[PDB]
């Protein structure tokens, strides 16, 4: 409702969303190393 | 909201969540807890009641034995439910109306449930817990016992629920119409009798020769509803126990021709 | 520019996004029913 | 005969078409233009039935039955002794209830109160068509109608509702029939709430709107209201209806297969497919 | 022979007749209970009380009911009450199904839509016996949801788009809580207020002033609307007047 | 940062958490369904 | 010629026009519905 | 409603009742020539 | 309503009802053309 | 003239309209319905 | 509302049902150049 | 040009466009059902 | 070119969009329920 | 409704439906070369 | 540290405790449904 | 909303707006290189 403290509130919600992208793509490559999931021509 | 429950209301309350959870427990086990089976055959999971050969005994508990003690404890949370409508329509000082209206799909439900199978001498034509289980009961209830069409209290009761349904449309469509003239006050006009319950009157009876008042048309839709649970009750009760074939039946008493 | 003067930007936002994800989910599903782009059970071409 | 309150509202006017020349009454029932052609359709269309109960085999109450001409007449007029009779049976039924609804609209405009009664009416008498013409016409034939007999258009229904395997797991079937209890339920609820306020039992005092809104709210833990409940019932009426209609149109005109069959859907969803 | 009473007579027919003599039993009832507003029935002409009835004329009406009021009052059903037999109308002919043609004004003289019930005069009471039905100046705790736009000040526009006036109060229910009355400051003889039903008025939605449309009656009709005696109280007759009034005017508003 | 001054920053978020919670239930039971991702039960690559 | 003043001659006429048109429909109705007289598919003779 | 218009009514009506009649009897002479719809003793 | 305002709707009215009456004239001429639609002693 | 100073089009324009619209698409569904008329179909004489 | 605004609304009514049945005929036309729809004596 | 005042030009409008499509769709489906005109599947004359 | 003045610009343009949307969505859905124009399955000319 | 607004709006009201109409002409070109949906003599 | 002025602290603890809870209680029926993880059963590996 | 609320919110969303179908651009390329939706002649 207020500048500021929706601006700082745009700060600290940029620097857990960066952290949970980080996260995210840290388990997706986990993921993508176990098991990827796009087949090839041939399938899996 | 302000929900009044008392000593009753905890009873009802208590013995009808134990049923519930019984009935939930055994559904959840019966696809090895899995919330995603349990999800995708939610209507075709089922309690079944237990087999013929048990009797009105208790029978093993992954043989029916839940089925009877989850049954047991919703017709006594349902009658304690009963008792509850009955209490605080007396503590209102007010009519026991509603109770008894009660009395009737009670009558009914112990009819399906409790009271055939007693007669019959086994719980194992008795519906079992579950949305399409007990559809199936329904379907194949009316196959084996001829065709329910043909059973006249069953008859009655489809007339009387058509009626409630007919007798709904009419008296809200009626009392919308005089809306406008304060016919929305049912009991005050029943006190006081204004323009809007006469010209309600007047209506149904320039429409189709006679009219009610607006205390009797409440009377005559709490008999509909009413009927149509005691009609069907009676039907169940007499399915099977003297009549095993109401195409036979019907066939003997004129409703169809001989094959 | 006059499009957020009739409409409220708020309720635009929403919609805008509820109707998006919705589209989403149902090419998606679409997706996974056919054969040949279901990436989860992959079928060779 | 008149009430003791009818002089009064037995007025000139509010007709819809005929003027002066309908606007009476014979004993209780007002006449009307649209009643004199109820009483045509009614005298033809029960005269044709008797006619046909005639030509049937029995006379038995239960047992005559006038049955629709056969699928292979399609929608072409068929024969009177071939179910010609059913459709001029039909057609007149259907002037009648149009009628009926019509001299409805009249009461209510002499009376000076809502149309919702026959606009009520008016859902009944699309549910009859949508069984007796728009069913029949989106299916090819006049065949698919129900036979005007008390019992085989039980039979009917029966045949029917086999033809799909079980009419139980039709989705608007469903919904038909939730209606339809509660409508019931609702109807129970509001008679015996009235009538306990005023019948309040020997020796006590009429009750009022609060007590009927705390009876209620005590019990089942919210009310609805004095006019909520009446506009409640009506809906639940006319929606069961509604969606009965629905269900018709569903099953045959457009999906002709299983409805049992119909609900592999939610097994085959793609987050419990396994 | 499991269900077998005789040859033919069985244990299901004997009780779907013992059904249907309770039904009979149930219809006779229930007419009993119809006919305890309005009978016995009058003569058309003369008004006097004769009716084609048959022999269950004395199971026909029943005896009259009391009930008690928490006013002290008791009220009779059927009370034998019966309104005048002359009105402000006369028939258009000589038989008795023949209608009635007002003799002047039909909605003051009160013929047709617009005649009303000789209820009480006396105003409904709640729980506690204050009046039911009062303005919003005498009951401060009564308001108008927020979420609601409130009709005082709103103008009041009729269907052909004459204006009647403002609204400068609404009359609520105490027992069931909604809003009954509007009361309208007529534009014409300024300091003249009427009441005005709220199930007859309907909100004009998106006007920029949201005109509290009636399409009962035109601007001039609001003029002869029925007065009520007291400033913040309404008795049933005067409430049944009021409503009875606007009522007719589908019918009597371009006569 | 304008977004939070227009929407309420109590409201934003709790949708948020619900709508995750439930799209991460969602793919997880898709997985689970599926028989090449299926973890718990482990079948051939 | 004064049974037009006991007659309105509009309520008359519709009520004459709808009762006709009604009837004619009833009769191609049953002329459609026999072999010699369909002359859509028309039959030999 | 008056006595001028109640005369050009007339004069309308029985002019076009008498041509409602003539095409009604002149399609039902034509439809008569085409085929006739009284049965023979043994048929048609 | 003027009886000035009926005597242009009556001018119309007529203007447009002839209009009316001769295409509907000419389609059916048109079909006759093309298939006539009376049998013969022999059917079609 | 005169037949339209009491037969005014206040609703008779939309009653002739509405009874054209049907008659006409009953006409047209019949010839669909019979096999000589039938222009989608175009059987053989 | 005014007789000189509903002949305003008149004016460019006719102008774009004009318009509008161009486009019919001309979407008419090309469906018949593809494929006619009015079948020979022996049929199509 | 008086049948504007006649009727709603708000209503008339709307009504003339709800009734030129579903004609068209009407038309349409009776097409797609022809074997003759089914564009989409397009049969051999 | 003055529509606007009869129609809610709110209105029209609520109304407009959901009505293209669903005929968008009805036309593909039924290019899929075609052969030759699914191009999720795919088949020959 | 003001008249000048009511303008603004036919104006971009018009440029947006043309770009609309554009880009379904471009995607229904497309879809022509693609496979046209136009069957010949002998169909597809 | 600004969390507990902006949220409730007593809605808020009740509802993570709830949906804790049936998280749990969740993935624990998924294990008793997996024959690998179904400690009670105890399949053979 | 006031006329710089409204052409705030115009030069961001259309600034989002671009992001977005360039997203969505980039993830269909990927898909098309993966697997073509558009089927040849004899089909896929
Ligand atoms: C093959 C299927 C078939 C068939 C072809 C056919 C035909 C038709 N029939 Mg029938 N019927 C068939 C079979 C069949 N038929 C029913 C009954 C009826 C009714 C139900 C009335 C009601 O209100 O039930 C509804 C009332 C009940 C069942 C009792 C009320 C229950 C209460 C108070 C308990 C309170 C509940 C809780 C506290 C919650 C507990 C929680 C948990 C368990 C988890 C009725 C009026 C009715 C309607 C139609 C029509 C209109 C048709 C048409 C158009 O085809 N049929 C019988 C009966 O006696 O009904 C009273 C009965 O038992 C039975 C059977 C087996
Ligand atoms: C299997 C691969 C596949 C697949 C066959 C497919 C088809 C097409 N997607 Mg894609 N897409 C696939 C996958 C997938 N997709 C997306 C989405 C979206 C959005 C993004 C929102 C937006 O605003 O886009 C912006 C929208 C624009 C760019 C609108 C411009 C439209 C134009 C110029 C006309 C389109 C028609 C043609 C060019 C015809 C040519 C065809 C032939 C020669 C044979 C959206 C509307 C959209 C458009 C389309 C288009 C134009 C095509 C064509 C014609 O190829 N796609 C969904 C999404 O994000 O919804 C919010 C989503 O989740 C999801 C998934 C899973
Ligand atoms: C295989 C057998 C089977 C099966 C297992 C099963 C099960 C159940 N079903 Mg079902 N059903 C089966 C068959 C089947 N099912 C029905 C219909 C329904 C409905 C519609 C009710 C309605 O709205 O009537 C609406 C009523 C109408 C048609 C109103 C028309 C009446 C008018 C205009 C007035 C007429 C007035 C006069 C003639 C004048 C009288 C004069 C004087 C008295 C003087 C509905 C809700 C319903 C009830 C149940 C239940 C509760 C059950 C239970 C207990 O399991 N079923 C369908 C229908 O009619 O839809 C419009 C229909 O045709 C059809 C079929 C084929
Ligand atoms: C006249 C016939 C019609 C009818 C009438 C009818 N039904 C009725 C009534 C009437 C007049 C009532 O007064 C009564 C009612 O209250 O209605 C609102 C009712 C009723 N009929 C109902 C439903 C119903 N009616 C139906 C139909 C009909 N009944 C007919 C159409 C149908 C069907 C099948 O068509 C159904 C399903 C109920 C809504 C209601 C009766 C409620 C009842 O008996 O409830 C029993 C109590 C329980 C199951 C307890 C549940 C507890 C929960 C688990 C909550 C948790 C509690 C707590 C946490 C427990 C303590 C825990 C600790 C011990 C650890
Ligand atoms: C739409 C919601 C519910 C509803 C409402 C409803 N019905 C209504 C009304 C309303 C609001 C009236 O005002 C009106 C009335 O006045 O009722 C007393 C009416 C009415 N609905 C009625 C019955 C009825 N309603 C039914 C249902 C319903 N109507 C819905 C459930 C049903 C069924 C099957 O459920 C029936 C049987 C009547 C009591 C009345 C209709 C009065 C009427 O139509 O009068 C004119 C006609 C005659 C007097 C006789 C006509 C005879 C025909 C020439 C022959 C018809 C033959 C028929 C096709 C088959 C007969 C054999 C059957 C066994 C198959
Ligand atoms: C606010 O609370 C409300 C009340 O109120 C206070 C109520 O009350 C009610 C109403 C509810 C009830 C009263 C409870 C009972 C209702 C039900 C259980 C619903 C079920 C209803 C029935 C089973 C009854 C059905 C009966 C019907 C449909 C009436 C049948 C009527 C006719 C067939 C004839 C209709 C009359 C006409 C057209 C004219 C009159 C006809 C005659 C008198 C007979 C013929 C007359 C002559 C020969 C002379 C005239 C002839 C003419 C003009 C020529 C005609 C030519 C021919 C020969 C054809 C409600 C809802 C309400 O909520
Ligand atoms: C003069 O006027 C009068 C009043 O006014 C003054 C009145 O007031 C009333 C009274 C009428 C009403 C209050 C409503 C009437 C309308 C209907 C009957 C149609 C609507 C139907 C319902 C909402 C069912 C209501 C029935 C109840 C609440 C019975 C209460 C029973 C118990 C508390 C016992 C335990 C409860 C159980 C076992 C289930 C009870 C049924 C429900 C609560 C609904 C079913 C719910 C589920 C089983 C799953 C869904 C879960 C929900 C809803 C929560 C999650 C959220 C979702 C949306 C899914 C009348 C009659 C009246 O004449
Ligand atoms: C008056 O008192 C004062 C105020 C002075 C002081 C009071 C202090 C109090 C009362 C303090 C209390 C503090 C407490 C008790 C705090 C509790 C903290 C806890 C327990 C926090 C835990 C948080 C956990 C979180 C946020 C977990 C998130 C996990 C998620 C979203 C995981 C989702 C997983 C998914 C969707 C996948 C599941 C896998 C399957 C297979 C199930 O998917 C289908
Ligand atoms: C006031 O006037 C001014 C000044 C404005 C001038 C205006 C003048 C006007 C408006 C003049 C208009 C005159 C008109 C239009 C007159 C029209 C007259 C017509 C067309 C009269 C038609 C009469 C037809 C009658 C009465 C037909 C009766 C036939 C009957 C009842 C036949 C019944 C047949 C049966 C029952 C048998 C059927 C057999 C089958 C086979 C169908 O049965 C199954
Ligand atoms: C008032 O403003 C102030 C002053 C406060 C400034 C503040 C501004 C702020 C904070 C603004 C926030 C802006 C944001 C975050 C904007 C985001 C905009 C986005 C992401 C917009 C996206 C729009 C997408 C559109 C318009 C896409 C439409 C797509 C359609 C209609 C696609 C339809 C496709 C169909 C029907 C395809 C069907 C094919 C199948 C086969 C599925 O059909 C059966
Ligand atoms: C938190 O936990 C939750 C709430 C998530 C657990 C979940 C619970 C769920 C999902 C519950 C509900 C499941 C479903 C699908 C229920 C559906 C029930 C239906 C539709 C039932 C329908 C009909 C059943 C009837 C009519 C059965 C009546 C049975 C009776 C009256 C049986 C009486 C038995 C007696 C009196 C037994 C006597 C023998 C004794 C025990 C005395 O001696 C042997
Ligand atoms: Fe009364």
């Amino acid at each position: 409702i207020t500048e500021g403290e929706a601006k700082e509130f745009h700060k600290i919600f940029t620097s857990s969303i960066l952290v949970f992208f980080g996260v995210a793509a840290f388990a997706h490559l986990l993921v993508w190393i176990w098991r990827p999931w796009v087949p090839g021509p041939n399938g899996y | 909201g302000p929900i009044y429950l008392g000593t009753t209301g905890v009873l009802s309350l208590v013995f009808g969540f134990f049923a519930i959870e019984i009935i939930g427990f055994n559904l959840l086990a019966s696809v090895n807890w899995s919330p995603m089976e349990f999800g995708r055959q939610f209507f075709w999971l089922g309690l079944e009641p237990p087999a013929a050969e048990y009797g009105l005994g208790f029978a093993p508990l992954a043989e029916g034995g839940w089925w009877q003690i989850a049954g047991f404890f919703l017709t006594t949370s349902i009658l304690l439910w009963w008792v509850r409508m009955y209490r605080r329509a007396r503590a209102l000082k007010m009519g026991t109306h509603t109770a008894w209206a009660f009395a009737s799909a009670i009558f009914l439900f112990l009819s399906l449930g409790f009271i055939r199978p007693l007669l019959m001498g086994n719980f194992s034509e008795s519906v079992p817990f579950g949305i399409f289980p007990h559809l199936e009961w329904t379907n194949s209830f009316s196959l084996n016992y001829g065709n329910f069409f043909y059973n006249p209290f069953h008859m009655l009761s489809i007339a009387f629920l058509y009626g409630s349904a007919l007798l709904f449309a009419m008296h809200g469509a009626t009392i919308l119409a005089v809306s406008r003239l304060g016919g929305d006050r049912e009991v005050e006009q029943i006190t006081d009798r204004g323009t809007a319950a006469e010209r309600a009157a007047l209506f149904w009876r320039w429409t189709m020769g006679f009219n009610a008042t607006m205390e009797s048309i409440h009377r005559w839709a709490w008999w509909f509803a009413v009927l149509c649970t005691f009609t069907g009750a009676i039907g169940i009760l007499l399915t099977g126990t003297v009549v095993d074939n109401w195409f036979e039946w019907g066939v003997k008493h004129g409703l169809a021709p001989a094959p | 520019w006059r499009i957020w003067q009739l409409f409220d930007p708020r309720q635009a936002l929403v919609g805008l996004a509820t109707f998006l994800f919705v589209l989403a989910l149902l090419i998606h599903f679409i997706l996974l029913s056919t054969e040949r782009f279901n990436w989860l059970e992959g079928a060779s071409t | 005969a008149l009430l003791s309150f009818e002089r009064k509202y037995r007025v000139r006017g509010g007709t819809l078409i005929g003027g002066d020349l309908f606007d009476f009454w014979v004993g209780p029932f007002y006449v009307g233009f649209f009643g004199v052609t109820t009483l045509l359709f009614t005298v033809l269309g029960t005269a044709l039935i008797v006619w046909g109960a005639a030509l049937g085999p029995s006379w038995t109450f239960w047992q005559i039955s006038i049955n629709p001409p056969d699928v292979s007449y399609g929608l072409a007029m068929a024969p009177m002794a071939k179910g010609g009779l059913w459709q001029i049976i039909t057609f007149s039924a259907i002037g009648a209830f149009v009628s009926w609804a019509l001299r409805e609209v009249e009461i209510c405009r002499k009376l000076g109160i809502g149309y919702h009664i026959p606009f009520a009416f008016g859902f009944a008498i699309l549910a009859y068509v949508s069984l007796v013409v728009i069913r029949p016409v989106m299916m090819g034939a006049w065949g698919y109608g129900f036979p005007y007999g008390f019992m085989t258009h039980l039979d009917w229904v029966s045949n029917t509702g086999y033809q799909y395997a079980n009419f139980h797991y039709n989705p608007a079937h469903m919904l038909g029939i939730t209606l339809f209890f509660t409508t019931c339920l609702a109807l129970a609820l509001h008679g015996s709430l009235i009538l306990s306020a005023a019948n309040p039992g020997k020796g006590e005092v009429v009750k009022g709107p609060e007590h009927e809104n705390t009876y209620f709210q005590d019990t089942i833990g919210y009310s609805v209201g004095t006019l909520g409940i009446h506009r409640v019932g009506l809906i639940l009426a006319l929606s069961a209806v509604v969606w009965s209609i629905i269900c018709m149109i569903l099953s045959g005109p457009i999906y002709t297969g299983s409805w049992p069959d119909w609900w592999l859907w939610w097994q085959k969803l793609p987050f419990w497919n396994h | 022979n499991k269900g077998d009473i005789t040859g033919y007579m069985d244990v299901a027919q004997v009780v779907l007749y013992a059904f249907w003599i309770f039904f009979a039993g149930l219809i006779i009832y229930l007419r009993r209970e119809d006919r305890r507003e309005g009978y016995p029935l009058e003569d058309a002409i003369s008004g006097k009380i004769n009716s084609l009835q048959g022999l269950g004329s004395v199971f026909s009406i029943a005896r009259p009911k009391i009930f008690k009021l928490k006013t002290g009052a008791t009220y009779a059903a059927p009370n034998f009450k019966r309104d005048a037999v002359a009105i402000k109308a006369t028939r258009t002919a000589p038989t008795a199904g023949a209608p009635f043609e007002p003799t002047g004004n039909p909605m003051t003289d009160a013929v047709g839509p617009a005649a009303y019930a000789l209820r009480d005069e006396l105003p409904d009471l709640t729980l506690g016996g204050q009046p039911a039905i009062v303005p919003l100046r005498v009951a401060p705790t009564f308001s108008v949801a927020a979420e609601d736009t409130d009709p005082r000040g709103l103008p009041v526009v009729d269907r052909k788009g004459a204006v009647a006036g403002k609204v400068t109060d609404l009359w609520i229910d105490r027992a069931s809580i909604a809003i009954r009355y509007l009361e309208v400051e007529l534009a014409a003889t300024p300091g003249r207020k009427v009441l005005l039903p709220f199930a007859a008025t309907r909100i004009n939605a998106k006007t920029k002033s949201k005109t509290v449309t009636v399409q009962s009656i035109l601007a001039r009709h609001f003029a002869n609307v029925p007065t009520i005696a007291k400033t913040d109280s309404i008795t049933r007759r005067e409430e049944d007047k009021v409503m009875a009034y606007y009522s007719s005017g589908y019918l009597y508003s371009d006569r």
